[PDB]
RNA sequence: UGGAUGGAACGAAAAA
RNA sequence: UAAUUGCGAUAACGAACGAGACCUUAACCUACUAAAUAGUGGUGCUAGCAUUUGCUGGUUAUCCACUUCUUAGAGGGACUAUCGGUUUCAAGCCGAUGGAAGUUUGAGGCAAUAACAGGUCUGUGAUGCCCUUAGACGUUCUGGGCCGCACGCGCGCUACACUGACGGAGCCAGCGAGUCUAACCUUGGCCGAGAGGUCUUGGUAAUCUUGUGAAACUCCGUCGUGCUGGGGAUAGAGCAUUGUAAUUAUUGCUCUUCAACGAGGAAUUCCUAGUAAGCGCAAGUCAUCAGCUUGCGUUGAUUACGUCCCUGCCCUUUGUACACACC
């Protein structure tokens, strides 16, 4: 049985907070993608999205810096006139290539 | 009368009883045509029971199913299971088992659970755990 | 109108009633047991008794004494309710009839040695082909234990 | 060859069917649209918000070719959803219900649907002469 | 399938009811950082502004700005089911209001010392810094502090 | 495992002691005239018995057997 | 008087218990038998209840 | 799986079926270390690996490899899951599979 | 005349000597007849502690009650009628006989 | 016709 | 061998319990008996599309016929069957073929001798002894407490996001429960954004709730690496329901407020196939209240098929200054 006094002296420290952490937590990058298109962007869309085997929205914006939604925009742009073919259409993971 | 067989498929808990007679080859999915096979995946997985053996053999006759219960992979096994047995015991009572030879063997060559049924059932949740196997939790202090 | 659920589960409540108020009851007739049956217009008792004549009494009063509880307790109407009490055959064959005889010597001061080896002896008598009685407590001591006899061979499992 | 509305895929039918009803843009609209959740279990209003209620008859007008008799709380039980009940585990909840029952009084004035006896509505009669003749149209659209 | 190219009336993080706003976000999500108003609430409101709702919140013409501020501090006189509000039948006028930016916590003091003031036991548990919902406390809200 | 209990081997020991100008190497037919000429409480009891029956009589067909 | 009695018992644990030991605690409802469990395993064989699995 | 075997047909246009398998080959761990002694005292000892651990190995790696790349990443897992595919295939020292694989063939070979 | 005889017993053996001279009476009576018709056997579970007290293992039983029920469909005379009710009655068998 | 030693490990109030 | 389960050896012979044997349950039967409270086909009446026969529906007294799917009762079926290896050459073991099923087919139920100074006099009208018994420790009534919080620990529920969130569509189970001196489970119609309200209806039940149109799941979209459209603790305002009575909010609904959490240290739990894990549903308590338990089904992995190293268990030999027995 603990003493009427080594308790309270327990607590007292218990409340110490503050939250052990073991934790890092190391700060990245903080991309700042761009979320508006403007004339020198659009013309270096349509200038470069040929000579790639491959493009899809992540492919646009890990590159260009330009979001997920201008990405999308685009690609369905791009396709209508015809540039890059599609070979699988599912939603949340587009499939384009180039025309040759 | 006409010509006329009935089977059935199964699968953890789906049934699919399976019409066949003499007609013009359609291919029905209870009031649908087979190319309505709502999972996007397992079309080819319902496919195949056509395809293994060729169109051909299918322009003089009807298949109609009907599927219940289970879920969409069971129900899908369901409705292949059903074809196939259809499929034989058509060409069973029907046509000479000459052709059944080589139809059974290409079916069981390529996929046993074409004409036979799984026999994996559901083991029943025993107390003290969340599961069959699975205990909750021991703590000694 | 009754959902046959509860009906059942009502009989067998109803059996269950009977039976621990007999056994309650009929404890020095000998009782082993009752049945019941159902027919259309009566529902009908039988008990399994040896001391039949003590379970009848004189010109029946005590069957008729039962037959009026069972009545009054369970809400029957007059002729719907019987009691036939009938001799149990092999008394000797009924751990029931045995378990109460043991009560009685014991309460009568007889000795647990003596006492458990008349009853063993009795059913092996009786054509048996195996018995065990235990006896667990107070034994001559402060310390309770039990002792075990037993005759022929029984299964468990 | 004959076609019926089980012959073409059920994405496309319901697209096709609530397009259809925009232009003429005659069924109904309840008034309070654009302002409700459909459901207890939702946590946003429908992102299309221009329109819906074309997409909700659609659905429930085949839905009915499909059965025989139907009421709203099937249809609530259908439409229905899981619910996040914050941070206790997820739960089954029934769709609104004065959505779905405006829906099918409005298939009433049109008359696609009627009450049926023994509870229920039925589709009817010039009803299926559209829900037939808009799956044609959406098959043939394929040339 | 569309691609515009911009007009240089652009603008980025802009102010209003007292709240810095960010920009270059979609507008309906954008009015969630006005203190007071909820998604529901930024919804509702741009669907009666007749604002179309994927245009990002820098872009955006400022004439309806205001029309917008105009709506959402007296929603009732435009058709707004005044069950949308968050305070209701309140305390002292009775009628049906929509606390904003800056009178959010001041409503919430007032109402805080109203109760200490009437010696509640609401008010007496705020004033602990107790939990007043009726929780357990043994073993949660530890280091609260 | 595969052992046969007691109850088991004794009782085709009595049958192979007794009835040999009878039941054959066929599984079927001493199954089918197990019940015939003894009595057994279960069809999996006769099964097995009438198993290791024939087991016993393959024994035979190579020379004796102890016992 | 007309207190001695006078809180009402319509439901609540207190207003059933079990028709044998009458104890409001662990009572078994189901299919209205209205017996606590301990006091159900003596009796039931002669109710009728057994193990299968 | 359908995605990422896309992906590898629009890139490296030889059969993706091929480059997996060549994948596999190339990302299976042929040495290993373990526990081996006597008693108290067991220590690290090289070993040999079973084909079959070198193929279920090498499907982890790879596996994990994707899944790890793509977490917290903009990537999909089924674009990421082929550029581990494809560079393991042709041999990178940039995949995961391969930094796993030969540092537990140095281990090995340094405690043999 | 169109009546319904309903049985719903607990014990197999009795309800089958009853389902079985039913038939039987009916048969040797030349009456035209619906076969019996074996409805599902409903199953009737509780699941308590064994333990009295609240300490030890956790270990659960489970107690059951079979109820099985059949019912057989008559076009029988008045004078037959009377009869099978009047006769065939052998405890643990519930009867239950209704027109209409 | 064979072959391995191989780390550390204290204590448990009186009576029945 | 899972087994003092067997082959056998043998101062032992002949026996009993446990294991096994046994019972229930899940898998096979186009074979027996059938079945509007389960179906199916055809025939009538009838709706739509093409028309050339056809395709998909609706329809109780339109009948006729059948039992494959559903339901049971009686039975059959696997006994490691056949073949090839391997061992005194036996009990056995391994592989293949056939087969619905070849780890005692899978899972349970029951389960020996002897014990614990394990738990319970709060389950008992089961109890010995002690205490009290009328300003009672009996019983009853009103109001509080069982939740109370500077702290420590156990079983869990939410999540730290893109293998994702949100919105529309698609659309699938099984185990069960349900009212008589009663208010149960509710279909359908109407009102209401919602919770909910109101007028009717079926069912004492394979027929009615209920095809429990469940959820996870799929398909189109919006979002986009930002403590962000992740996460929903804390708190304010209003509307209902259950209940005499909700105030230290019972629960439900609507709006606003939007905190920790960026994968978690020493340590530690469960597990070999439809199993782990994900996902919901029914029942128990119940006037109302699941983050719990007992069962049920849906989706369905990775990694052994081994060992006594750690923690333990069974048998034999050996040592012992132990016998409440290595604490
Ligand atoms: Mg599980
Ligand atoms: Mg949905
Ligand atoms: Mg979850
Ligand atoms: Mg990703
Ligand atoms: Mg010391
Ligand atoms: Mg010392
Ligand atoms: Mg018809
Ligand atoms: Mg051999
Ligand atoms: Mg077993
Ligand atoms: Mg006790
Ligand atoms: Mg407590
Ligand atoms: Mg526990
Ligand atoms: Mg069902
Ligand atoms: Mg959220
Ligand atoms: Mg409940
Ligand atoms: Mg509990
Ligand atoms: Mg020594
Ligand atoms: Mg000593
Ligand atoms: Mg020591
Ligand atoms: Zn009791």
């Amino acid at each position: 049985q603990l003493s009427k006094a080594a308790k309270a002296a327990a607590a007292l420290a218990g409340g110490k907070k503050s939250k052990k952490k073991w934790s890092k937590k190391s700060m990245k990058d903080r991309a700042q993608h761009a979320v508006i298109l403007d004339q020198e962007k659009y013309d270096r869309i349509l200038k470069e999205v040929p000579t790639y085997r491959y493009v899809s929205v992540s492919v646009l914006v890990d590159r260009l810096k330009i979001g997920g939604s201008l990405a999308r925009i685009a690609l369905r742009h791009l396709e209508k006139e015809g540039i890059i073919k599609p070979i699988s259409k599912h939603s949340k993971q587009a499939i384009y290539t180039r025309a040759t | 009368a006409v010509p006329s067989v009935q089977t059935f498929g199964k699968k953890k808990s789906a049934t699919a009883v399976a019409h066949v007679k003499a007609g013009k080859g359609l291919i029905k999915v209870n009031g649908s045509p087979i190319t309505l096979v709502e999972p996007e995946i397992l079309r080819f997985k319902v496919y195949e029971p056509l395809l293994l053996v060729g169109l051909d053999k299918f322009s003089n006759i009807d298949i109609r199913v009907r599927v219940t219960g289970g879920g969409h992979v069971s129900q899908v096994y369901a409705i292949r299971q059903a074809i196939a047995k259809g499929l034989v015991a058509y060409h069973q009572k029907y046509v000479d088992e000459q052709s059944k030879n080589e139809l059974k063997k290409a079916f069981t060559s390529y996929d046993r659970t074409l004409l036979i049924a799984d026999s994996r059932r559901p083991e029943p949740k025993k107390f003290g755990g969340k599961g069959a196997r699975s205990r909750f939790q021991k703590s000694y202090r | 109108l009754i959902s046959k659920k509860r009906k059942l589960v009502a009989d067998g409540v109803f059996y269950a009633e009977l039976n621990e108020f007999f056994t309650r009851e009929l404890a020095e007739e000998g009782y082993s047991g009752v049945e019941v049956r159902v027919t259309p217009t009566k529902t009908e008792v039988i008990i399994r008794a040896t001391r039949t004549q003590d379970v009848l009494g004189e010109n029946g009063r005590r069957i008729n004494e039962l037959t009026l509880l069972v009545q009054k307790r369970f809400k029957y109407a007059p002729g719907t309710i019987v009691l036939y009490a009938e001799r149990v055959q092999d008394r000797g064959l009924s751990a029931v009839a045995q378990a109460e005889s043991m009560k009685f010597k014991l309460l009568n001061g007889l000795a647990i040695r003596r006492a458990a080896y008349g009853v063993v002896r009795y059913v092996m008598e009786s054509g048996a082909k195996g018995c065990e009685v235990v006896v667990s407590g107070k034994l001559r001591a402060a310390r309770a234990k039990a002792m075990k006899f037993a005759d022929g061979f029984l299964i468990h499992s | 060859p004959g076609v019926s509305v089980r012959d073409v895929a059920a994405q496309d039918f319901i697209n096709a069917y609530a397009s259809f009803l925009q232009r003429q843009g005659k069924l109904e609209v309840p008034g309070y649209v654009d302002i409700v959740k459909t459901s207890s279990g939702n946590e946003m209003p429908p992102q299309d918000a221009e329109g819906w209620f074309y997409k909700r008859a659609a659905s429930v007008a085949r839905h009915i070719y499909m059965r025989k008799q139907v009421g709203v709380g099937k249809l609530n039980k259908l439409y229905g959803g899981a619910k996040s009940r914050g941070v206790r585990p997820y739960k089954h909840i029934d769709a609104s219900g004065s959505i779905n029952r405006k829906v099918l009084q409005a298939l009433e004035k049109i008359g696609i649907v009627e009450i049926s006896p023994k509870g229920g509505r039925r589709i009817s009669e010039n009803g299926q002469r559209d829900l037939d003749r808009i799956a044609a149209q959406t098959l043939e659209e394929d040339e | 399938s569309l691609v515009v190219q911009e007009q240089g009336s652009f603008q980025h993080i802009l102010r209003l009811l007292n709240t810095n706003v960010d920009g270059n976000i979609k507008i309906v999500y954008a009015l969630t950082t006005i203190k007071g108003v909820g998604r529901r609430y930024s919804n509702l409101v741009c669907k009666k502004a007749d604002v179309d709702l994927h245009k990002r919140a820098g872009e955006l013409t400022q004439e309806e700005l205001e029309r917008i501020v105009q709506i959402m501090q007296n929603p009732t006189h435009y058709k707004i089911p005044a069950w949308f509000l968050n305070r209701q039948n309140d305390i002292t006028d009775g009628k049906d209001y929509h606390t904003l930016a800056n009178n959010v916590e001041s409503k919430l003091r007032d109402d805080l010392e109203r109760l200490k003031k009437i010696r509640a036991h609401r008010g007496i548990r705020h004033f602990w810094g107790l939990r007043v919902r009726g929780q357990h406390t043994k073993t949660t809200g530890r280091r609260r502090a | 495992g595969r052992v046969r209990t007691k109850t088991v081997k004794r009782a085709s020991k009595a049958l192979i002691e007794r009835y040999y100008p009878k039941l054959t190497l066929d599984f079927q037919t001493n199954k089918r005239l197990c019940d015939e000429i003894a009595t057994i409480q279960s069809k999996r009891l006769r099964n097995k018995i009438a198993g290791y029956t024939t087991h016993l009589m393959k024994r035979i067909q190579k020379g004796p057997v102890r016992g | 008087e007309n207190v001695w009695f006078s809180h009402p018992r319509r439901y609540g644990k207190g207003s059933r218990q079990c028709r044998v030991c009458s104890s409001h605690t662990g009572l078994i409802r189901k299919y209205g038998l209205n017996i606590c469990r301990q006091c159900f395993r003596e009796k039931a064989n002669d109710i009728g209840f057994n193990k299968f699995r | 799986i359908k995605h990422t075997l896309d992906i590898i047909n629009v890139l490296t246009d030889q059969n993706p079926i091929q480059v997996v398998v060549d994948a596999i080959t190339n990302t299976g761990p042929r040495e290993d270390t373990t526990r081996v002694g006597g008693g108290g005292a067991a220590r690290r000892q090289a070993v040999d690996v079973s084909p079959l651990r070198r193929v279920n190995q090498a499907i982890a790696l790879l596996t994990i490899g994707a899944r790890e790349a793509a977490f917290r990443n903009i990537k999909t897992i089924a674009e990421t899951l082929a550029e581990e595919l494809i560079n393991a295939a042709k041999g990178s020292s940039t995949s995961y599979a391969i930094k796993k694989k030969d540092e537990l063939e140095r281990v090995a070979k340094s405690n043999r | 005349i169109k009546i319904r005889i309903t049985l719903t017993s607990t014990k197999v053996k009795q309800l089958e000597n009853v389902s079985s001279n039913i038939v039987k009476n009916a048969e040797q009576h030349n009456l035209v007849k619906k076969g019996p018709v074996r409805l599902p056997t409903k199953v009737l579970k509780i699941s308590t502690r064994k333990t009295p007290n609240g300490e030890g293992s956790k270990t659960w039983e489970t107690y059951e009650m079979r109820i099985h029920k059949r019912y057989i469909d008559l076009e029988a005379p008045v004078q037959i009628v009377k009869r099978i009710t009047q006769i065939t009655i052998e405890p643990g068998v519930d009867v239950e006989v209704v027109v209409a």
